[PDB]
RNA sequence: AAGGGAUAACCGCUGAAAGCAUCUAAGCGGGAAGCCCGCCCCAAGAUGAGGCCUCCCACGGCAGCCGGUAAGGACCC
RNA sequence: UGGCACCUCGAUGUCGGCUCGUCGCAUCCUGGGGCUGAAGAAGGUCCCAAGGGUUGGGCUGUUCGCCCAUUAAAGCGGCACGCGAGCUGGGUUCAGAACGUCGUGAGACAGUUCGGUCUCUAUCCGCCACGGGCGCAGGAGGCUUGAGGGGGGCUCUUCCU
């Protein structure tokens, strides 16, 4: 049980998809 | 010249009383047996050795307080599933397996060790079944 | 330590002092022994019991001889009920008196390949609230990587049932020997139709 | 029982005993009892 | 300073043959074995038995007068008999004889009814006292343990089961 | 659960070293929902592959192969 | 709570909840005890004990905490502060908007506020189930011993005395 509040590491998924590439 | 090797040999079949023997320190010599390591012609990758019947394991015996403190212990794979039982217990139930038991952890692990172990007839009381193979009496 | 063979025949309750008492209905007898095992001979004490008569067109040869040898006409099962030696050659209902206590197995009825809720009363899921096609899923199943792995036994979804259940301390309610009828109050595994043994009570 | 890594005696009457690998005081006075732990 | 070293009186006529490991003695009140270990030795002289320790180590020395001890008591037993008597104080209690038995009545809703066991005679003289009467010493004491242990002297009345000879000792209430 | 057994802390019987005392060094008791067993279920791949009952049997040609069977078994419904 | 900066920045998803649990014992309860400034009942304190048990509701994202009604008891901790290829997404990382504050300004805040995309397909190990194969020196049909495992293990009220 931690006080000293664990901020993210990490943004939450997640923005957009690399399609295509053809 | 090459190092000489056995052609397959008819394997002799020694009897032992444990009675009041030094659990451990008899546990030792039944393996040298086993191995073949008392043989000139000693092979490391073959059963060349003895077969080793022992009687009156009941009557092993024990230094210390080991009777009371020696535990043996199962792994079940289960939450929780260690079990452990003491000698006396051991004895008290299945006094066969403590010599075994001792053995086995003596002779080598792999197949071959695995082999050997299944050459020791060890018997609880004074008689045994291998009347068969005559065995001959060792004093250890 | 007596006990016999029979089948479920189902359920009434019955009138007993201003009371209604559910019971099973089983027909038990009557069973001809057809083996004895004998410490000498087998290492144990048991009887085997025949139950339910055969069409011997139907015995095999090796089954027929078996039968034979026990001067016994042939039957549809074998079992044995474990130190058991009756007097006779047949066990019938007669050995239980109402008022007697007694086990009964059977072989519950199939549920097949059970969800994890049927099976083992899980809670599934929320059915709102955001839930996710989880609503019957066992949640979580491990840890993380200690210890990395999954225990044995964890309850999971399988098959469920068509097993063996031996159901405890039920109270014989009345026996009915012109018909071979035992009455024990309270229910059993399996289907009516299926298979029982009854034994007489460990609880004490 | 009182129980320590100090038993000692505590009245005249006290008396320390070693009792199967264990060091106990005991004494007529009950207060007085000790195992070691 | 010592006791193995003292010998032991054997009144006539007490029996007292040796064998190793045991010494076996016989008396007008029966007989009663005796474990000794194999490291003394036990000596039979002229209506005496003498115990002899190999050495001055510490292990020798405390087998020693224990030795001396046990059959100097399996002696004293078979001749003059072992014995304890329990008290039994406190008002509403009581026992009687049932029987070869011991019937205690003390303050539990029922009565507590206790075996002799083999070589034990009780004996209730007035309902408040009884005897623990044997060959063996240690099996006298023993039984009579347990008996008083049915229920303890109180710590605050007196009440419960005494030894004879036991000193009440109680203690304030408010 | 009952019940049996062995124990924990704890309480003891007998008892020296240490003439007294000591539950301990010899030995013996009592003592937990806990431990072993007992209950229920699985289980001989328990390759350490167990046991009992019954059935078939010495079939043709050159610890091997081929073919027709035996007791049984599978296929199909 | 920190120190350090050793694997991991060509990704180890992070609060809380839900689900499923498993373990430790420095035991909350229940069993067994010693001492008590223990008359009784009740309780203090320490020892042994991890088998089982350990409630429902209001507040708030909250964990925690407070509170209501109970209770034998309403235990504390570990498992990547267990568990997002299991769910959630209330909270804390983005883009919008506003308040207080700071900055001339663009903007900023271990402040506040409303809103804000959580990924059908399991190769392997592991787990739950079910078969296939071969083996168990002759082939077969039944019936079994149980090595070894697993399951279970709670507790209250009243009355008699
Ligand atoms: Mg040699
Ligand atoms: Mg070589
Ligand atoms: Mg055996
Ligand atoms: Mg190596
Ligand atoms: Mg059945
Ligand atoms: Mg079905
Ligand atoms: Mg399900
Ligand atoms: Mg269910
Ligand atoms: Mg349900
Ligand atoms: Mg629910
Ligand atoms: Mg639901
Ligand atoms: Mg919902
Ligand atoms: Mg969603
Ligand atoms: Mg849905
Ligand atoms: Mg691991
Ligand atoms: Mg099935
Ligand atoms: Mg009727
Ligand atoms: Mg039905
Ligand atoms: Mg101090
Ligand atoms: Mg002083
Ligand atoms: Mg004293
Ligand atoms: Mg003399
Ligand atoms: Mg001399
Ligand atoms: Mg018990
Ligand atoms: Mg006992
Ligand atoms: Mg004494
Ligand atoms: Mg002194
Ligand atoms: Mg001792
Ligand atoms: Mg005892
Ligand atoms: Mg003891
Ligand atoms: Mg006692
Ligand atoms: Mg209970
Ligand atoms: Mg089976
Ligand atoms: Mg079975
Ligand atoms: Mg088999
Ligand atoms: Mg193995
Ligand atoms: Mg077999
Ligand atoms: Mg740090
Ligand atoms: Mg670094
Ligand atoms: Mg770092
Ligand atoms: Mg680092
Ligand atoms: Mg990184
Ligand atoms: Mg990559
Ligand atoms: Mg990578
Ligand atoms: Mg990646
Ligand atoms: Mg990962
Ligand atoms: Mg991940
Ligand atoms: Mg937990
Ligand atoms: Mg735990
Ligand atoms: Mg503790
Ligand atoms: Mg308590
Ligand atoms: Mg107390
Ligand atoms: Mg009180
Ligand atoms: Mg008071
Ligand atoms: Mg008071
Ligand atoms: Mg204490
Ligand atoms: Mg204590
Ligand atoms: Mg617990
Ligand atoms: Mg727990
Ligand atoms: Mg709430
Ligand atoms: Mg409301
Ligand atoms: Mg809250
Ligand atoms: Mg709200
Ligand atoms: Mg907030
Ligand atoms: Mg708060
Ligand atoms: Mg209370
Ligand atoms: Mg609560
Ligand atoms: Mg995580
Ligand atoms: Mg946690
Ligand atoms: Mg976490
Ligand atoms: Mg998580
Ligand atoms: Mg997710
Ligand atoms: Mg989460
Ligand atoms: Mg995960
Ligand atoms: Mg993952
Ligand atoms: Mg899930
Ligand atoms: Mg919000
Ligand atoms: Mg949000
Ligand atoms: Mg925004
Ligand atoms: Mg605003
Ligand atoms: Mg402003
Ligand atoms: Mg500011
Ligand atoms: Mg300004
Ligand atoms: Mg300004
Ligand atoms: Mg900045
Ligand atoms: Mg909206
Ligand atoms: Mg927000
Ligand atoms: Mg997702
Ligand atoms: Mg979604
Ligand atoms: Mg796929
Ligand atoms: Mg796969
Ligand atoms: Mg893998
Ligand atoms: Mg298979
Ligand atoms: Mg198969
Ligand atoms: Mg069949
Ligand atoms: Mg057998
Ligand atoms: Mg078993
Ligand atoms: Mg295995
Ligand atoms: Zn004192």
């Amino acid at each position: 049980r931690r006080i000293r509040f664990r901020p993210p590491y990490l943004p939450r998924p997640g923005r957009r998809p690399r399609f295509p590439p053809p | 010249m090459k190092t000489y090797v056995p052609k397959q040999v008819e394997p002799r079949w020694v009897l032992i009383d444990a009675e009041g023997k030094t659990l451990g320190r008899l546990a030792t010599k039944i393996a040298t047996l086993l191995r073949g390591k008392h043989r000139p012609d000693w092979t490391p990758n073959v059963a060349m050795g003895d077969f080793v019947v022992v009687v009156n394991a009941d009557k092993i015996r024990v230094t210390g307080k080991k009777l009371e403190q020696k535990i043996y212990t199962r792994y079940s794979g289960y939450p929780g599933g260690l079990k452990k039982i003491p000698l006396e217990k051991m004895l008290a139930t299945h006094p066969e397996r403590v010599l075994e038991h001792a053995v086995k952890g003596m002779l080598p692990k792999g197949p071959l060790g695995r082999r050997l172990f299944k050459r020791l007839k060890v018997y609880a009381g004074p008689d045994h079944p291998h009347q068969a193979q005559r065995p001959e009496k060792l004093e250890v | 330590m007596k006990g016999i063979l029979g089948v479920k025949v189902g359920m009434t309750r019955i009138f007993r002092d201003d009371r209604a008492v559910p019971v099973t209905v089983i027909l038990a007898g009557p069973c001809p022994v057809v083996q004895r095992r004998t410490p000498e001979k087998d290492g144990y004490t048991a009887v085997q019991l025949g139950f339910l008569p055969q069409n011997p067109k139907r015995v095999n040869r090796p089954l027929k001889g078996h039968f034979a040898k026990a001067g016994v006409e042939p039957v549809r099962i074998l079992r044995e009920i474990r130190d058991f030696n009756p007097e006779g050659d047949t066990v019938t209902v007669e050995i239980f008196k109402p008022g007697e206590r007694v086990d009964v197995t059977g072989t519950s009825k199939g549920r097949g390949f059970a969800g994890v809720m049927k099976r083992w009363n899980f809670a599934g899921g929320p059915d709102s609230h955001g839930a996710h096609k989880i609503h019957r899923h066992p949640g979580s199943i491990g840890n993380r990587k200690t210890p990395g792995r999954v225990y044995k036994g964890k309850k999971m979804a399988g098959h469920y049932g068509a097993e063996r259940v031996t159901v405890m301390n039920l109270e014989v309610v009345d026996v009915i020997p012109e018909e071979n009828l035992l009455l024990v109050k309270g229910a059993v595994p399996g289907p009516n139709g299926g298979l029982v043994i009854v034994r007489e009570t460990k609880k004490a | 029982m009182k129980v320590r890594a100090s038993v000692k005696r505590i009245c005249d009457k006290c008396k320390v005993i070693r009792r199967h690998g264990r060091v106990y005081v005991i004494c007529e006075n009950p207060k007085h009892k000790q195992r070691q732990g | 300073s010592r006791i193995g070293r003292l010998p032991i009186p054997v009144p006539k006529g007490v029996s007292v043959e040796v064998a190793p490991g045991r010494v076996k003695v016989k008396g007008p009140k029966g007989e009663l074995e005796v474990p000794v270990s194999p490291e003394m030795r036990v000596v039979v002289e002229e209506g005496v038995v003498r115990v002899e320790r190999p050495s001055d180590e510490r292990r020798h020395k405390s087998l020693h007068g224990l030795t001396r001890t046990l059959i100097a008591n399996a002696v004293k037993g078979v001749s003059e008999g072992y014995s304890k008597e329990l008290l039994i104080k406190g008002i509403g209690y009581r026992a009687r004889l049932v029987g070869r038995a011991l019937e205690l009545t003390v303050g539990f809703s029922h009565p507590v009814v206790v075996e002799p066991p083999e070589g034990i005679t009780f004996e209730v003289p007035e309902p408040t006292r009884v005897r623990v009467s044997g060959i063996d010493k240690q099996k006298v004491g023993q039984v009579a343990a347990n008996i008083r242990a049915i229920r303890k002297p109180s710590a605050y009345h007196e009440k419960g089961i005494y030894y004879a000879g036991e000193p009440v000792r109680l203690k304030p209430g408010k």
